[PDB]
């Protein structure tokens, strides 16, 4: 390169670092130790837009720029030390480094796939996970060997391209014709596997150096801004030489459009007079290959909504998710719902159940529950799930954490997953002889499931004809209106409402408390659904219903909806009556039904002081 | 002064106007010059590839007019004839770019030559010694795709004394030394490596294994077909997935150091992706031309067995199959389009050869017993179901299984199978048409009991199957006489009589070899669909079936039967090579259905 170019580049970086990076260098100067290591973080877009010439000089030879910036940082530190007013609690350090970040979003610099052979000497950005990890080891850099046959000492260095080997020199750079270890560094070796979510992918062997050692973990998402170079091997006569692709790291990250919003507020601002029309439209687009079955489709959305985790200070943490289980005669559509819900959720694992061994349901290696962190694992054929395995999940289903010390290793892992289940009612189902009798599951397990919906096929002469016409005429989506919704829109909708944190209110909790106190003993209090875990779920479902309607303040409507749904969930013994889930259709007008439901609920449980306020609010809208 | 600027990159020889290749150069350059206005400039500029079709060369153009020795020259000389394509392409592109620039410099890179559509298919089992360095063509599948690793071909060397470094064309990745250097003058040597200069060039690499199909020569020996390796050079790779049907043309070379002991491998030159002869078509039209096609195909599956018309009709219906529904493409959730038939009856009725013949007449089949296989055998551990993809995987001795019953409900219904190691994704398709035959629990089935206790089957696995035929053995008089006469002679209107053969006529069966080629044509050129007239009959049947059997005791009737009736009505539209649904078409699937349903429970 030209002599003036590097000088101008160094001037640019030193000016930028002196203008925008005084606090960090001041902090770095005021530290103990003399010569260990100290990095500096510098953004790229700002200095790229400050001068147009630096970018062209940078993104063609990404080797000299780092050294020039290191020299600029050194001279800046020297200048600051010279112009210092408190030279007592300060120390001068000879080891500085550079770390650039904030690369543009150009398609050819944010490539997700590993380059084949075309990117050598190009600055790239890759993302992926971690598989293997080596040990901390120390290299030798430079020797300063004894001077032979001459006087001036030699400062020969090592070469990276030859696996850190040393070549014996014989031609001295001496002016005349006469021609004849307290240094340490750091090292590591890591393997990166490309993610499958955004895609079998191959592996990238990344090499770390200096401070980057002991800064990565197995099983985390990484983003490295490194250079791509080639590593050779010693040559053998009359064979095929071997090469490899590596990635020298220069920076690391531990990371783990207004149009979509504007569309969402347009949608939930148009539906202002009628708030339940939006909810009806949301529920209709779920699994639109099935006719009817309002309650189950609402329950699936409520379960998939989620909740918030609330951990106490010292040791304890409570559950913040929900679980669902369905029972019914074969041929009702249980598998369709699981298949459809296995796709909307970003991360989901589909398993057979009885065909899955103990290596998946628990830890062995990662199984199924641990592998589905922050996701949803679907469970099928729960009738005979290998009773040992069927009972060895009580710990991880309620405490969200496994605690195993098999073979004297003492390993602890985290698992937070919503479980969906569907099993056949072995034996001819009866209206009486509650689920604990027909399916014969233990009471401790038949308490952690929030909603248990029962499906029964009975004698009717209308639903059969409607479903026969639906199947035969091939009338996909009988509502020919072009509202629908695409699957990507639903995925974005359910991936965006997970960020809101609703807060409880006073017109709310009183209703749930009175309902729980009333239900704790009416005349039979069932046998297993009247424990303390009932109220712990009545809040998690009422809160989840509030995150599907774009708000963060629970009101009377959410409480009424959740109470009605959960009361309908409890088959047989109840306080209003049981309604079959399958024989339910979308109401033509939801406002009148909501008003009737509120008037029916708020009379026998004495909260009449709220009914007047609610009717006044409903009238004035 | 040389018109061809890229001479150094191409052939490495001193330029002299005496080689015979010059005439070929002008012939090929003229051929490319006339036919130039059909190729996208950007694709050739980026990825060097000219997909020259051999038919155009064979068409008798100036390529053959100027020189008639083109096929012989191509076969005998692998590289001399091949690189003339690259020479002509480079020259024509560079002159076109020069003309365009002058009207309103040029550093175009290397362009490879691609010659495909090679007509004489020299299949395997014939390449041992003679086919050395001779251009041939192959055909097979891919099973052993491997990883990538770069290699170097023109890495540079250091120079002695003065400068003037050089870029020796190292051959096929074998390290060598420049015992002489051209340079201006003086001695050579300069034996030092300089593997950092941009003179060094690298390219990708791959390795593929090919297993050759069934083809012909159905020898009883269990010798696996021979396999030959493949090597992809440049701009290729990631063009294949485990399991395909590919045609590969390339030079045949000999490897080393698997010591004068070597093997055989092929360097690829062109890859394609994805056939019936004219005589096969003529035969299938004559087969379609028959006046009674259903009788001829139902009474030719197995002529040894006498009687049992309906079971053979059901097997014939199962062999063809139905249609696959991809409704609501954004989410689909596809539904399977093949039936499943179980045969249960007393021993000695012959329910073990109607299945052997059905397995024989199939594009892809497999026969497995019910005692030598476990859960790890039927499912993936490559299980039997995977090997029977797009075919039939008939299983014998079904009743005796007692532990693998709950292992195939997911596989047959989900239309897919996942990994059996803790269920950690890695799913593979498995399309099967499982056919099973079994005997009652107590040997002979008595006539005064309940049906449920005589099968030892739950309500889950008994409802998946579309048809469960029940056969009885009763001591008649006429039937036994006729059967005895037939079984000794071998050693020397409802839809039940129109198919029976009245003695005194010839019903000469079609050979199974010809019938095998018929199913393959049927299953990939006709997609039947239901008509408005036929759906009414099925709906009416379902309506009186449900309302009648919802009170009586029988297997519960779900919505699965409505889909099964549609599937079977679609099935009786690919046997006759039609795309409709006539009223008789739906009426013929009612009488057959009344042989495991109501017509039998009594
Ligand atoms: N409302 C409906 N509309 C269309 N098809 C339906 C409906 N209900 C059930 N089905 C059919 O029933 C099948 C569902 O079977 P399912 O009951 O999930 O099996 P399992 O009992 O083993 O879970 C689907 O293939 C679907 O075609
Ligand atoms: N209709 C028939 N015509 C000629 N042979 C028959 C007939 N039915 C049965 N057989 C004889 O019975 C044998 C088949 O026995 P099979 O009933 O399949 O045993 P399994 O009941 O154990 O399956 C064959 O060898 C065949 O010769
Ligand atoms: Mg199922
Ligand atoms: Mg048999």
């Amino acid at each position: 390169m030209n002599s003036d170019q590097v000088t101008l580049v160094g001037q640019v970086f030193e000016s930028y670092v002196s203008e925008y990076h005084k606090n960090d260098i001041l902090l770095i100067l005021k530290e103990r130790d003399e010569d260990a290591h100290y990095p500096v973080v510098v953004n790229a877009m700002t200095l790229f837009e400050t001068n147009m010439e630096i970018g062209e000089y940078f993104n063609m030879f990404p080797s000299e720029v780092l050294t020039i910036f290191d020299s600029a940082l050194r001279r800046s530190a020297l200048t600051i030390l010279q112009s210092l007013s408190q030279p007592e609690a300060v120390s001068m350090k000879q080891n500085l480094h550079a770390r650039i970040s904030g690369l543009p979003v150009c398609p050819e610099l944010v490539r997700e796939h590993i380059p084949k052979t075309k990117d050598v000497g190009h600055f790239l950005s890759v993302t992926g996970t971690v598989i293997r990890t080596s040990l901390v080891k120390v290299l030798e850099f430079e020797r300063d060997y004894m001077c032979n046959k001459c006087k001036h000492v030699f400062v020969i260095k090592a070469d990276f391209e030859q696996y850190y080997t040393f070549c014996r020199p014989s031609s001295c750079p001496s002016l005349e014709s006469c021609d004849s270890p307290t240094r340490c560094r750091d090292y590591q070796e890591i393997k990166i596997q490309e993610q499958v979510q955004r895609l079998i992918p191959r592996s990238m062997k990344v090499i770390l150096e200096d401070d980057l050692v002991d800064s990565c973990k197995s099983g985390d998402d990484l983003t490295i801004y490194g250079i791509v170079m080639q590593r050779w091997k010693p040559f053998q006569q009359d064979v095929r030489c071997e090469v490899e692709i590596v990635l020298k790291a220069n920076y690391i990250q531990v990371n783990n459009d207004e149009e979509v919003q504007k569309e969402f507020e347009d949608f939930w601002e148009y539906y202002k007079s009628d708030p339940f029309a939006g909810r009806n439209v949301i529920l209709a687009s779920l699994c639109p290959q099935v006719f009817g079955m309002y309650l189950v489709k609402l329950a699936v959305a409520m379960v998939l909504a989620g909740g918030i985790q609330r951990t106490d200070a010292t040791g304890t943490r409570v559950r913040g998710e929900s679980h669902l289980l369905l029972v019914g005669d074969p041929g009702t559509g249980k598998s369709q719902f699981l298949k459809y819900a296995a796709k909307i959720t970003p991360r989901s694992v589909l398993t057979t159940g009885i065909g899955s061994t103990s290596a998946g349901l628990t830890v062995t290696e990662a199984g199924a529950l641990v592998l589905a962190d922050a996701g949803l694992c679907c469970i099928d054929q729960f009738n005979s799930l290998k009773e040992h395995d069927r009972t060895s999940i009580h710990e991880a289903m309620e405490q969200q954490t496994i605690s195993v010390a098999k073979a004297g290793l003492v390993c602890k892992l985290n698992t937070r997953t919503t479980i969906l289940a569907a099993t056949n009612p072995k034996g001819q189902y009866d209206p009486q002889e509650s689920v604990s009798v027909n399916i014969a599951l233990g009471s401790p397990l038949l308490s952690r499931f929030d909603l248990i919906l029962v499906l029964l096929d009975t004698k009717n002469e209308d639903w059969d004809r409607i479903i026969s016409s639906f199947i035969l005429e091939n009338k996909g989506y009988p509502s020919k209106s072009e509202k629908l919704w695409s699957m990507e829109k639903m995925k974005t909708y359910f991936c965006l409402i997970r960020n809101l944190q609703p807060t409880l209110s006073d017109v709310g909790n009183q209703v749930l408390l009175r309902y729980y106190q009333m239900q704790r003993q009416s005349d039979c209090r069932n046998a297993a659904r009247t424990t303390i875990r009932l109220l712990e779920s009545l809040i998690r479902l009422a809160e989840a219903h509030a995150r599907l309607m774009f708000r963060d303040t629970v009101t009377l409507e959410d409480a009424i909806t959740v109470v009605s749904v959960m009361e309908s969930s409890m088959q047989g013994g109840a306080l209003l009556g049981g309604v079959n889930a399958l024989h339910t259709s979308f109401p033509e007008n939801p406002g009148e039904q909501y008003q009737r439901q509120c008037e029916l609920i708020l009379e026998k449980l004495e909260l009449q002081s709220l009914l007047s306020e609610e009717l006044r609010r409903l009238e004035r809208l | 002064f040389i018109p061809y600027k890229g001479w150094k990159l191409y052939f490495s020889e001193v330029y002299s106007d005496s080689s015979p290749l010059i005439e070929k150069i002008q012939a090929f350059e003229k051929f490319f010059t006339r036919h130039i206005d059909l190729y996208d400039k950007d694709e050739i500029e980026r990825k060097g590839s000219i997909l020259v079709d051999f038919k155009e060369l064979t068409e008798g153009g100036e390529v053959t007019n100027l020189i008639p020795d083109i096929a012989t020259e191509l076969r005998d000389a692998p590289e001399k004839t091949l690189a003339c394509m690259g020479l002509a392409i480079h020259q024509v592109l560079t002159k076109d770019l020069e003309r365009h620039a002058a009207e309103l410099m040029v550093n175009v890179p290397h362009i490879h030559a691609r010659v495909y559509n090679y007509e004489p298919l020299t299949q395997l089992k014939n390449v041992r010694a003679n086919y050395y360095g001779k251009y041939i063509a192959l055909r097979g599948t891919v099973v052993r795709v491997s990883n990538i690793k770069p290699l170097c071909t023109k890495m540079a060397f250091l120079c002695a004394a003065c400068g003037e470094i050089q870029s020796f064309p190292l051959p096929d990745g074998k390290y060598s030394l420049p015992t002489k250097c051209p340079v201006p003058v003086c001695r050579g040597r300069s034996f030092t490596a300089l593997r950092s200069s941009p003179l060094t060039v690298t390219m990708d690499w791959q390795s593929i294994k090919i297993q050759e199909l069934m083809s012909d020569d159905q020898r009883e020996a269990g010798r696996i077909p021979r396999t030959i390796e493949c090597e992809l050079v440049h701009d290729l790779v990631d063009s294949c997935v485990p399991g395909d049907t590919v045609t590969i043309t390339g030079i045949v070379k000999v490897s080393n150091a698997e010591k004068c002991m070597f093997l055989l491998y092929i360097e690829a030159n062109s890859i394609s992706n994805s056939e019936f002869s004219l005589k096969d078509l003529y035969a299938i039209q004559e087969i379609q031309a028959e006046e009674n096609l259903f009788k001829l195909i139902v009474n030719s599956l197995c002529p040894v067995i006498f009687g049992h018309e309906l079971v053979k009709a059901g097997l014939a219906l199962a062999l063809f199959g139905g249609s696959q529904k991809y409704a609501d493409d954004k989410n689909r959730i596809p539904i399977r389009g093949d039936p499943h038939i179980l045969v249960v009856g007393d021993p000695g009725l012959g329910k073990s050869q109607m299945l052997q013949a059905a397995c024989n007449v199939a594009p892809r089949g497999v026969y497995v017993c019910g005692n030598t296989t476990t859960t790890s055998g039927l499912t993936v551990t490559a299980g039997a179901l995977v090997l029977g993809d797009q075919g039939i995987c008939g299983i014998d001795q079904f009743d005796k299984m007692g532990n693998q019953h709950q292992a195939l409900l997911e596989a047959m219904e989900q239309q897919s199978i996942s990994l059996a190691k803790a269920g950690v994704v890695c799913s593979l398709p498995a399309r099967t048409s499982i056919i099973a035959a079994a005997n009652p629990v107590g040997g002979h089935y008595n006539k005064a009991k309940t049906v449920s206790e005589n099968l030892k089957m739950g309500s889950a696995l008994l409802s998946r199957f579309d048809l469960v035929f029940i056969l009885l053995d009763t001591p008649n008089e006429h039937h036994d006489h006729l059967l005895s006469e037939h079984v000794i002679a071998i050693r020397a209107k409802p839809l039940s009589e129109r198919l029976k053969v009245v003695p005194g006529e010839t019903i000469d069966p079609i050979p199974h070899q010809l019938l095998r080629k018929y199913i393959g044509y049927a299953r990939q050129y006709v997609y039947p669909r239901l008509s408005t007239e036929a759906a009414r009959v099925l709906q009416d049947f379902y309506l009186e079936l449900r309302k009648q059997s919802q009170r009586l005791n029988s297997s519960p009737i779900t919505t699965r039967q409505l889909e099964s009736l549609i599937r079977l009505t679609e099935a009786r539209a690919r046997l006759e090579l039609r795309e409709e649904a006539t009223k008789e078409d739906a009426e013929d699937i009612v009488e057959i259905m009344k042989y495991s349903m109501l017509g039998t429970y009594s």
